[PDB]
RNA sequence: AAAACUUUCAGCAACGGAUCUCUUGGCUCUCGCAUCGAUGAAGAACGCAGCGAAAUGCGAUACGUAAUGUGAAUUG
RNA sequence: GCGAAACCACAGCCUGGGGAACGGGCCAGGC
RNA sequence: UUGAGAAGCUCAGACGAGUAGGCAGGCGUGGAGGUUUGUGACGAAGCCUUGGGCGUGAGCCUGGGUCGAACAGCCUCUAGUGCAGAUCUUGGUGGAAGUAGC
RNA sequence: UUUCAAUGGCCCGUCUUGAAACACGGACCAAGGAGUCUAGCAUCUAUGCGAGUGUUUGGGUGAUGAAAACCCAUCCGCGAAGUGGGAACGCCCUUGUGGCGUGCACCAUCAGAGCAUAGCUGUUGGGACCCGAAAGAUGGUGAACCAUCUAGUAGCUGGUUCCUGCCGAAGUUUCCGGAUAGCAGAAACUCAGAUCAGUUUUAUGAGUAUGUAAAAUGAGAGUU
RNA sequence: GUACGUGAAAUUGCUGAAAGGGAAGCAUUGGAAAUCAGUCUUACCUGGGUGAGAUCAGUAGUCUCUCGAGACUAUGCA
């Protein structure tokens, strides 16, 4: 079954090496961004770090209840906000991998769940609790130091009429 | 030009005997597929029937022109009345009951000539044709399990008398794969033919080729798809069907001793055929390959250029933008400098009071 | 009918252009470019040689026609008026049953064109001739 | 012999081609890839060597230039092991200094017999709905009754 | 390698929506004073060897297998080489019997069959 | 603007007889043969069929009689 | 109640301009 | 490296209106020789279809319906071989029209 | 597929005409419906043989169709009746460069190529691409009518049936319905170290231009 | 169902859907509605266990080709 049936043409060598992603200036840790897109859109949340493409970004759970997620580069509005604190929390544990979407298994065997679909459920572990539990607890006291800060992450931004996004500054 | 020297003859219980006979030389012959069908070309047209419609078709009412102006085709109408026919036109193609545009006529060219030197060429190369193999596989007969091509049989069988004898010998030299072959592709014509005592089709069998008749002739012809010809007449029809090259042909022992005879050699006439020589060839030896990658020839052919070659410069890049290949056309850009300080701390201003004065003028 | 194939459709002729066709392209020698010219030219281009001519061309003015092969993509005929042949090594596409016979009684040898292109692959030491158009 | 056999048979005509379209196809059974074309033909070519299947197992076919007159002993056949590393050594120990072509196409349809088999041993093992013919007469028989049941 | 159509309309006969008598089938307008030949304005497109597609993908269906057209299973057997290239396609004319058979034939042979489920039920 | 009416599309029913398939017919070629009539011909008419649509057969012995042959039919 | 035939490219508001008629089809205006 | 239907494969560049006319290659039809160890009452041919596909196109393949006995692909041979027109021929059928009218 | 929206879109063929205008043909659909067969001639290609070539008037023969195939006695037809440039080759030897010889075909200077068949094309006869024009004559039936010759005669009218691709004019000099030529292709030749041009110059002359001769620019050119 | 095989087109009636200020009309691009093709994970790799059997036997026979190449038979399944 292994040698070569068919003509094969095997792809010519590509020159395309991967080479690191370039961020932006503006999207540094702890810069106060505007979500644009998915469930959270319009949410202000905090840059914890930056990933090889994406921003490792969370916004507070107790003030705007957006978990650590990751958001793409080109999908977020970096506000001009006062940056917050953010070398007291590690973000070693936030990898490709941590983020990974679980992979689809379960030897599941004919009938049961197969066919009369008792199938399971999903549930985030109290890992990602835990290790979320602690990223509030070294950003809360820097959120609290500067004033308004609590509050700007809790609203969510919105464009009102006579609003010129190219014109006005964020 | 090297073949095998002798065949072997194969007895009525399809076993080998010790006797051979050499090969003659009509198999060495060319083989000409382009001078074979058209040959056969013109020798199939050699027993039609004329046809033709009648002398009178079309022309038998009469008519004729109303006149011109009347609001109608000027075609001729039949006169007269009382039938439908009043009015309704002939002598013509387009009209109804007409004559048909340039009748069939019974003295079109239905026959055809054709050098008897060039229809001794044909049969000579279809008969060399017979002697390979993989010409008759190519054809459509299943002698894949013949022993051996040519297949020669012993000159008993030229006394056979029951078709049963004659099919014990085709199923013991392994031949009656191709009689059954036959069989099963006996279908109803497709088409008009069938009307016309046409009505059924099927392959060709074996041609089983004898000297001297002593019941061979009855003994197989009942058998579907065998046919028996003597080897004094051998026949382009029956050796090059539908003009294809490669029909498997029986000879006896008798009718293979007399090829020699009937066809003669390149260099020697033919005894049955008067002032006959077998046709030469423009090249000795046909493989190509073989004088192509020979040792005389390979070893003064200057080296060869690359099969396919690569495709250099597939897409064309810009020196003004792509660094690299600036690089590689200028050996000079990576040492340029080409903002040099000239005017350092001197700038005199080189004006005098003529030019001045003239410029500052009216 | 002239330019990059033979009108012709006898199998052995294409042969001969094959074979041609690769000594005309791996080789640096105008002879191998002339023989494949000829060969995709018609019967009207390619006259018969009488072998006469060929007589007369060898042993002509100094002679010394030495042991060179005539070579001429045509059909060698024979000349009856001439009594005593010499000894002559021609190839040629066709020999007529007389040229043949009176070549190889009256000394030498009749070749074909791969049998030469295999004696002389460059054609070295050939007298390339043609017969008259005029007709 | 091959080079005018292939003419023969190659341009004029053979009662093995299948004329497609993009690609002309052979109905002989020695056919290592199943095209027509000059270096797959097995009439036109005296030394051939294929792979085909017999009830099962695979038989590597080899003729010569020797034995093209003989047709009842002009292939021979060897076994093939289940092994595919031995099935693959068995066909470069047979196919010993022939071009490098040929025992690339017996290679290449070793492997496209075993995947067959394979694929047909999978095939035997599941279990597949029955396809049962349409016949048209009955359905107009049972339509024209219902209509009137 | 993905199959790129210059055109995917069919080219009609001028004036063949007005008539019945003329069909659809494409002819070349021979008028002199014919706005279609001269290829004005508004007018409609004519067939042209620019509209030809790739060599590589013709004859190629959307799947990018080429059509086969199958008798038997003798045809189907001729793809086990070439079953990635081309796909079976049983003939309107072979009978139930056989269009089994090479369905079954085709299945064994990894080959794909463009028409594998006409006249025939299932029956699991 | 909905209806009606008009137009377009499709379904079904009509209308028509194309296409397909065939066919005790035609057409063509070849071969064998030599045989009308005053001993009433060819043709025409009128009659006979239990009925026959005609058509065929026959002639007041009328869809035939004698003789020979086959041997059990005839038939709507 | 019984019942045709001629004719039939397709159509059917004007106003102008549109050079070759152009108005019935084209262009700008009314309907 | 397997890419020798050498009638193949492959690389490169330029170019693209077209009447009369010149040239080349293809599509389709009736019949004939050969072939497909061809298709067919488990449904041939034909016809129908807002089913699907292929080809620049002529055209071809196919699903469903209808249908009922024959038919096709490939190489070659052959010809009474391809229609929108001829105030074309034959047949059928419309608007005018339920009008003119009797 | 239907339908909507935006934008565009004059009825097809024929003849005419720069072009159109036109005038014609077209109610609709189906089926039929027009460069065919044959004799001669010439070119070209293929095939066979070749100073030869052609079996088929005929004879022999052919048991499986026997009008086929196969064989050929005597005729006869048609044919037969030196110097330069140069293809190709060898030898060098400063080796490439060139030179020294041998020199086909053909052109300049003073050692038979046919015959037969097939196809293509052109052409001339036959009905001769199809439909088209009053007839006339012969013989009959009661000026008329009918049958045949007849498919009579056509420079003219209308029509003349699948696709794609590649080349592509001229629409006029000149003599005079024409023979030329020009324009556009085919084949064979000899050449890129050779020539050429709706070219621009230089300068000679001649009268700002003019023609001629010899620098730039472009293209390989000249033939038969 | 003798208005009788198949039963096209023009044409007509009914039904349904859609459109509709003095034409239809086709082309190009999309929408809407209706309706289709049009497809899926299911196999590969790597085990281990269990038994299974030959193209494996520190095995015995027969047959067809030509020692060994195919087909089988008996036995073992190390």
């Amino acid at each position: 079954k292994y040698y070569p049936a068919y003509r094969e043409n095997v792809p010519k060598k590509a020159r395309k090496a991967v080479r690191p992603t370039k961020l932006r200036a503006s999207l540094a840790p702890g810069t106060v961004c505007i979500l644009l897109a998915g469930r959270f859109r319009g949410k202000r949340v905090v840059v914890l770090s930056q990933l090889e493409d994406t921003l490792v970004v969370t916004g507070p759970y107790k003030v705007n209840g957006v978990p650590i997620r990751r958001v793409n580069h080109r999908y977020v509005i970096a506000t001009s906000a006062p940056k917050i604190d953010v070398s007291g929390v590690s973000v070693e544990k936030f990898t490709k991998a941590y983020f990974a979407k679980q992979k689809r298994s379960g030897p599941v065997k004919k009938d049961e769940a197969f066919f009369a679909e008792n199938a399971p459920k999903n549930a985030l572990p109290a890992e990602r609790i835990a290790d979320q539990k602690a990223v509030d607890a070294k950003l809360l006291p820097a959120i609290k130091a500067i004033p308004n800060m609590k509050e700007y992450l809790a609203a969510s931004f919105a464009l009102s009429n006579g609003d010129r996004p190219h014109l006005m500054k964020f | 030009a090297a073949a095998r020297p002798t065949v072997s003859i194969y007895n009525k219980d399809g076993s080998v005997s010790s006797e051979t006979l050499a090969l003659p030389f009509v198999f060495k012959a060319p083989i000409r597929p382009d001078l074979v069908r058209s040959v056969h070309t013109a020798v199939a047209k050699n027993k039609r029937q004329p046809y033709a419609v009648s002398e009178k078709a079309g022309h038998q009412t009469s008519a004729e022109s109303w006149g011109t102006g009347r609001a109608l085709a000027r075609i001729p109408r039949v006169g007269g009345g009382g039938t439908h026919r009043s009015g309704q036109a002939a002598f013509g193609n387009m009209c109804r009951s007409g004559r048909m545009f340039a009748p069939t006529k019974t003295w079109r060219k239905w026959h055809v000539k054709v050098n008897q030197n060039e229809k001794r060429y044909a049969i000579a190369s279809a008969v060399a044709a017979s002697g390979v193999p993989s010409l008759l596989l190519a054809r459509g007969h299943r002698i894949e399990e013949i022993p051996e091509v040519p297949l020669v049989v012993d000159d008993a069988v030229q006394s056979f008398q029951k078709t049963k004898e004659a099919v014990a010998l085709l199923k013991e030299i392994k031949a009656y794969r191709d009689v059954i072959k036959v069989a099963n592709s006996r279908k109803l014509r497709a088409g008009k033919g069938k009307l016309r005592n046409r009505r059924h089709v099927q392959r060709r069998g074996p041609l089983v080729v004898f000297n001297e008749d002593t019941g061979i002739v009855k003994a197989f012809r009942n058998i579907p798809g065998v046919e028996i010809v003597n080897v004094r007449r051998l026949n382009l029809l029956q050796l090059a069907p539908g003009g294809h090259l490669g029909r498997f042909v029986i000879w006896t022992k008798s009718a293979f001793g007399l090829l020699d005879s009937v066809f003669g050699s390149t260099t020697e006439v033919a005894q049955l055929k008067k002032n006959y020589f077998l046709p030469e060839n423009i090249i000795s030896n046909a493989d190509v390959t073989r004088l192509i990658n020979s040792d005389e020839i390979q070893s003064i052919v200057k080296a060869a250029g690359p099969s396919r070659v690569k495709r250099a410069h597939v897409q064309k890049k810009n020196p003004l933008k792509n660094k690299a290949v600036l690089s590689r056309l200028n050996p000079y850009a990576k040492a340029y400098k080409a903002n040099v300080k000239i005017n350092s701390e001197k700038t005199p201003k080189a004006a005098g009071e003529k030019f001045l004065s003239v410029l500052h003028e009216n | 009918s002239q330019r990059s194939k033979p009108a012709s459709e006898n199998v052995y002729l294409k042969l001969l252009v094959k074979l041609y066709r690769f000594l005309a392209r791996r080789t640096d020698s105008r002879f191998n470019k002339a023989i494949l010219k000829r060969l995709f030219q018609s019967k009207t281009n390619r006259p018969p040689i009488s072998i006469s001519k060929i007589a007369a061309l060898t042993s002509r003015k100094s002679a010394s026609s030495q042991n060179k092969t005539t070579v001429v993509v045509g059909t060698v005929t024979d000349d009856e008026r001439m009594l005593t042949v010499p000894k002559l090594s021609i190839a040629a596409l066709r020999f007529t049953k007389s040229a043949r016979a009176r070549i190889l009684k009256a000394g030498g040898e009749v070749l074909t064109l791969d049998q030469l292109a295999l004696r002389a692959p460059t054609g070295s030491n050939t007298v390339l001739v043609r017969g008259k158009k005029h007709a | 012999q091959d080079e005018v056999i292939w003419q023969v048979v190659g341009h004029e005509f053979c009662s093995y081609r299948i004329k497609g379209e993009a690609q002309n196809f052979c109905r002989n059974e020695y056919n290592v890839t199943g095209l027509c074309n000059r270096q797959s033909c097995p009439l036109a070519n005296s030394r051939y060597a294929t792979v085909r299947e017999d009830n099962g197992k695979l038989y590597l076919y080899m003729k010569t230039i020797e034995r093209a007159h003989f047709p009842s002993k002009l292939w021979q056949r060897i076994k093939l092991s289940k092994n595919y590393a031995k099935a693959l050594e068995q066909i470069d120990q047979q196919l010993l200094y022939w071009p490098g072509r040929q025992i690339h196409r017996c290679k290449q349809r070793l492997t496209r017999l075993t995947q067959y088999l394979l694929k047909a041993r999978r095939l035997a093992l599941k279990h597949q709905p029955a396809l049962i013919p349409i016949k048209p007469k009955q359905a107009h028989r049972e339509a024209s009754r219902e209509r009137k049941a | 390698v993905n199959i790129i159509k210059k055109r995917t309309k069919p080219f009609k006969r001028h004036q063949s929506d007005r008539f019945k008598r003329v069909g659809e089938s494409w002819r070349k307008p021979r008028g002199i004073d014919s706005c279609v030949r001269r290829r004005f304005r508004g007018t409609i497109s004519m067939p042209k060897i620019g509209y030809g597609n790739n060599k590589k993908t013709r004859y190629c269906m959307p799947n990018g297998l080429k059509a086969f057209l199958v008798r038997n299973v003798s045809d189907v057997e001729l793809l086990l080489m070439h079953n990635k290239t081309y796909a079976a396609e049983i003939a309107g004319n072979v009978s139930a019997r056989k269009r089994v058979e090479i369905v079954e034939k085709a299945r064994a042979l990894g080959v794909k069959v463009t028409n594998a489920g006409a006249k025939v039920r299932s029956q699991e």
